């Protein structure tokens, strides 16, 4: 009974610190996800042709 | 000029749009250039055997062509470098890359062109005096140990016009010039030549002087002459590379040689971190052996087909140290891995197999790449003298010994030597089974052994018979009981068993038995051969007439005695000078007189 | 950064076995991975292993089935395979294809790498010599393992080995005596389920679960992508030695398995056959899975392996046994008949050999008197042995003095030294008092393996 006790006084611990990382992530998701997806269109824009490297008619 | 892929499978490149194309003849294929040589071709078609793995290479890739054969370069700074199977100087990678891999197929110099060396002249030889190829005309000193020597490579003549004068120049800087017909060509320092291809010599000479071994075995019961040919065959265990490693570390040769064909990067990790550490001197002062031996590493992680090219690199780089006027003891490491990569480009190639697998041609080409030895006599006006020797290293399949390779490295070979998986099981190092083993050049040596010791044959037809005896009774006396044996029996048997536990049995990594010279060798054999003559002839006496001496009352008699016999390897030669040894195996005969005569 | 848009096409112009033949492939990039799409939509992959003009042929990882010359699809991605790897990927379990098995996500690969791997720079290798604590006597004294070094262990059927990887992986510690811990690496090679549950029973129990990397696959799963996982697994050993500084200890299991997925491809592929119909390159294939361990310089982490395998028939010279010895330095070869005695951990010692004994033991880092007390306990051992098989005829009536000293050394030997029990640690020194001990009982007069010095030193006690 006390072994319970202390597994769920231990599970709640263990799940503010879960809630307090997962601040932290989200914390550091808006830092800078703007700019992020920015160079991701950025990158997409691009095209460039380019023939086959070593094609030769 | 160029091809176009058009296959490939694993290490092996088919291609097309090559109609110029020449049997061993080197190319670059792929944005990675990598080296390959051709093996087959028809029509317009070819196939190239890769030395590098091929993810990389796709179809349609350039096939870059050239117009020589593969080849090598021989000149000063190969003392002391590491190379791999196509002569890459490690040291120069891992300075270019400042990384832990190598890139595939990366374009280095074999010898560095940024190092100047000094040079003398002939002394002898002024412009205008004719000169013919293989004869020296310069020296340039490598390190305090070996003075490199080079000489005019074969199918050049002519005279002189210009010779450099004594100073400082480059592999660049030319130095020589000759005409023979009226036409001028330079000549620098560095040598390019074919690696398939035999290099000349004036003739062909037998063999006079015995090659050290470290090993009491191996020397006084199955030697080896300074250029003839061994070989060890020996299951996997045993790690017969030790006794390599011995024989490398320990040399009365000049130059040692060592090439590897798949094994581990472990066994060079001892190689090298060993080899700066142990030095010896000659005339004066002391070098690391490292000056005096070259390295070619090749791990399996390498290549498949890289392993031929390394093998014949390592026998041309012996052969041009064989031009020089030395002595040059070269062991190769796991031939069967040659035997086994060479199965495997014909299997993909789709030839038929012959035997075990393996092709057609493996015992001519094992032939043709052991005829490479012997020493002869050079062809030069300072009329120098070579020797090159070759001791190959064989893996059984298993241990079983009817493998073909076997069969063929032994009807090759001139001297033999066995390798038993119990005996190396009992921690007997080495694990010489001396009943299989056998040698050939005992009759060359035994001029040598007469002019510089006179007296080694009774020893060795005594020993031979005795360790025959012990073999011939040894399932006996499994099968009887030693019940009924008479005390000749009795005293054969043991006096057998302390030859073999004291004379055969050698750890050669304990520091006071790492190297043992030939005349505290057969101090010992003579010793116990001495012990066991008069025991004999004590033990016979006296049952002759009465009292007879038994087995037991000899044992109590003598147990110091032969404690101390046993003991007597003990010696630390290097903390133990040869006058005092002598003096104390003069002193234990001495004891062992005293005694007999206080029996009788 | 490859901006090239992807192919695919439908050109399959035949099915044999394990293999298809794609016909019209425009450029065919060898050693690529391609994606197959079966008519009724489930996905497949494969590798394409021979390409010969308009032709390429490719194997398929999860085996041939359903494919249809006219319906399905295939697409093409122009790289050779690469693997996801991920330091946070520790504490996880996946499958043999990598795929998470824990209702985990697709991990957040922090680079990716070859799966066939780089070799190493010869130059660039630094030779380990420190033994590590495994609290077997039997290692640690007899046969001790150091880092970087890759000793397997030969096991049949029903032996005890799983015991034995359980005890290695978890009294692992440093001879030489801040804190420690080795980052387990496990990949199982179709070993039944349960064998998998107590090694994840096991882990737990070590209670480090934040250090196992872990990877599965099970006998009814496809045969075929048993060759990809160990590379796999040592990718990401290789990840996590050399770019975050951390010692592993990759184990595997199971090889015969390997052996016959690589020979069943073989077979398939129709190569030139060897011994008992294997693979010839089955040797080249082994040395690309073992040579990549060790410890480099400029790096402070090192690779350690322990690849068991199962020993078919108990025959030394089976080829498995047989290359694995060879390609190796090491073994182990734990015994049926000491297990049918009843004896535990049943590992014979004589066959057992390691060839680091070189410089991991000495003067500065044991003592100046282990290795000559080891010499002289196997030699002590062979001959009770041979004495023992020479009383198995001729009777203890004709034996001597000596035949019985060792007959009772050799019992002393096996009750005391071998038997070291489940969960009891020892200590190297307590080991080599152990052997003193019973060496004590020969006088000093018959040891003809120990010094003069030694022996006049150690032995009066």
């Amino acid at each position: 009974q006390a072994a319970m006790g202390s597994q769920g006084n231990l599970s709640a611990e263990v799940e503010q610190a879960t809630r307090r990382q997962v601040q932290g992530m989200q914390s550091s998701q808006q830092r800078n996800r703007e700019r992020v997806l920015a160079q991701l269109l950025g990158m997409v824009c691009e095209v460039r042709p380019q023939v086959h490297p070593n094609y030769r008619v | 000029t160029f091809g176009y892929v058009h296959g490939v499978s694993g290490p092996v490149v088919t291609a097309c749009d090559m109609a110029g194309a020449a049997m061993y003849e080197l190319v670059r294929v792929g944005h990675s250039e990598l080296v390959g040589e051709i093996i087959r071709l028809e029509g317009d078609m070819a196939t190239i055997q890769v030395y590098e793995e091929t993810s990389g290479v796709s179809v349609g890739d350039p096939v870059l062509r050239t117009g020589k054969p593969l080849s090598v370069e021989l000149g000063p700074g190969i003392m002391g470098a590491i190379f791999d199977g196509i002569q890459r100087p490690l040291s120069d990678i891992s300075s270019q890359t400042q990384s832990i891999y190598i890139p595939r197929g990366v374009n280095v110099s074999a010898l560095s062109r940024d190092i100047k060396w000094e040079f003398i002249p002939s002394k002898n030889l002024r412009v205008g005096s004719h000169i013919t190829g293989g004869d020296i005309y310069g020296i340039v000193n490598e390190n305090s140990l070996i003075k490199h020597k080079i000489m005019l490579p074969p199918r050049n003549r002519g005279s002189v016009t210009y010779i450099a004068p004594p100073g400082n120049y480059d592999a660049s800087d030319v130095v020589l010039e000759l005409e023979f017909e009226g036409v001028k060509e330079k000549f620098s320092m560095v040598q390019v030549w074919p690696v398939r291809q035999v290099r000349p010599v004036t003739e062909k000479l037998p063999a006079n002087h015995p090659l050290l071994t470290g090993q009491r075995v191996l020397d006084a019961l199955f030697p080896c002459v300074q250029g003839g040919t061994t070989a060890i065959p020996g299951a996997f265990g045993c790690g017969k590379t030790v006794i390599s490693q011995s024989l490398s570390k320990y040399s009365n040769s000049d130059v040692i040689i060592y090439v590897g064909c798949g094994e581990r990067g472990n066994e060079m990790s001892e190689v090298l971190r060993d080899f700066p550490e142990l030095t010896m001197e000659v005339d004066g002062k002391v070098e690391s052996i490292m000056k005096r031996t070259a390295l070619v590493a090749n791990t399996s992680n390498m290549p498949v087909a890289a392993r031929e090219a390394s093998i014949y690199t390592g026998i041309t780089l012996s052969e041009y140290f064989r031009d020089m006027g030395y002595h040059v003891s070269m062991m190769a490491d796991s031939t069967s891995r040659w035997a086994e990569a060479l199965r495997e480009i014909s299997g993909r190639l789709a030839e038929m197999p012959a035997d075990s697998g393996y092709p057609a041609y493996l015992g001519a080409r094992l032939a043709s790449f052991y005829e490479r030895a012997g020493r002869v006599k050079c062809l030069g006006n300072p009329e120098r003298e070579g020797s090159v020797s070759i001791v190959g290293a064989v893996s059984p399949p298993g241990g079983d010994f009817s493998d073909p390779v076997t069969s063929a490295t032994l009807g090759i070979v001139q001297v033999f030597w066995g390798l038993d998986k119990k005996l190396a099981q009992r921690k007997h190092f080495p694990s010489v089974n001396w009943l299989i083993s056998y040698s050939k050049y005992m009759r060359a040596l035994d001029e040598y052994y007469d002019k510089h010791f006179t007296e080694f044959v009774p020893l060795r037809t005594k020993a031979k018979e005795i360790l025959q005896e012990e073999e011939d009774l040894a399932e006996i006396v499994q099968l009887v009981g030693k019940a009924s044996l008479a005390e000749t029996d009795k005293i054969t048997l043991e006096v057998a068993k302390l030859i073999k536990d004291d004379f055969l049995q050698q750890n050669g990594y304990t520091p006071y038995d790492r190297f043992c010279p030939f005349y505290k060798t057969v101090g010992m054999l003579s010793n116990m051969i001495s012990f066991y003559d008069m025991a004999r002839r004590a033990v016979e006496t006296t049952a002759q007439s009465d009292n007879k001496i038994t087995w037991s009352i000899i044992r109590e008699h003598m147990g110091e005695i032969l404690y101390k016999l046993s003991s007597m390897k003990f010696k630390d030669p290097v903390k133990d000078g040869e006058a005092k040894i002598k003096a104390d195996y003069a002193q234990l005969l001495e004891d062992m007189q005293n005694a007999f005569r206080s029996l009788e | 950064y490859l901006s090239q848009p992807r192919l695919t096409y439908k050109t399959v112009s035949g099915v044999n076995g394990p293999l298809v033949i794609l016909d019209h492939v425009k450029f065919p990039r060898y050693a690529e991975i391609v994606h197959l799409t079966l008519p009724d939509g489930t996905k497949r992959s494969g590798q394409v292993l021979e390409v010969s003009g308009s032709k390429a042929v490719v194997q398929v990882f999860e085996g041939t089935s359903g494919i249809d010359a006219k319906k399905t699809s295939c697409e093409f991605t122009g790289d050779i395979l690469r693997t996801p790897v991920s330091e946070d990927m520790l504490g996880r379990v996946f499958n043999g294809s990598g795929k998470p098995i824990d209702r985990g996500p697709v991990v957040l690969a922090e680079d990716f790498l070859d799966i066939m791997g780089q070799p190493i720079n010869p130059q660039c290798r630094i030779y380990p010599e420190e033994m590590i604590q495994t609290g077997i006597s039997a290692i640690d004294g007899m046969n001790s393992i150091a880092r970087g070094q890759k000793i397997p262990i030969f096991s049949a059927a029903g032996l005890p080995h799983n015991e034995i990887a359980a005890q290695i992986c978890r009294q692992a510690g440093l001879v030489k005596k801040s804190e420690e811990n080795f980052a387990i690496v496990f990949a199982a090679m179709g070993v039944n389920m349960e064998t998998a549950r107590f090694f994840k029973s096991d882990f737990e129990e070590n209670g480090s679960m934040d250090n196992v990397c872990l990877f599965l696959n099970l006998a009814n799963d496809p045969t075929i992508e048993r060759i990809i996982t160990p590379r796999l697994a040592l990718t990401t050993a290789e990840f996590l030695a050399y770019q975050c500084e951390k010692h592993v200890l990759v184990i595997l299991t199971d090889m015969s398995s390997y052996a016959e997925a690589l020979r069943e491809v073989s077979a398939a592929r129709e190569e030139v056959p060897g011994r008992r119909g294997f693979p010839g390159y089955m040797y080249t294939d082994l040395a690309t899975i073992y040579e990549r361990a060790g410890r480099v310089e400029g790096r402070n982490g090192s690779i350690t392996q322990i690849p068991i395998l199962t020993m078919p028939n108990d025959d030394i010279t089976h080829p498995i046994p047989d290359l694995t010895g060879y390609i190796t330095e090491g073994q182990i070869y734990v015994d049926r008949q000491l297990h049918n005695r009843q004896i535990y951990p049943p590992i014979n010692v004589l066959p057992s050999l390691s060839r680091l004994m070189k410089s991991a033991i000495g003067e500065g880092m044991t003592r100046k008197d282990h290795a000559d007390v080891s010499n002289q306990l196997y030699a002590c051992y062979a001959i009770g042995k041979d004495v023992q098989a020479m009383k198995a005829v001729v009777g203890e009536e004709a034996l001597t003095s000596d035949d019985l000293l060792y007959l009772e050394f050799l019992q002393k030997f096996e009750k005391n030294f071998i038997t070291q029990g489940p969960y009891e640690n020892r200590t190297v020194y307590e080991t080599l008092d152990i052997g003193w001990q019973l060496l004590r009982i020969f006088p000093k007069e018959m040891l003809k393996r120990i010094p003069q010095s030694t022996l006049s030193e150690f032995y009066p006690r």
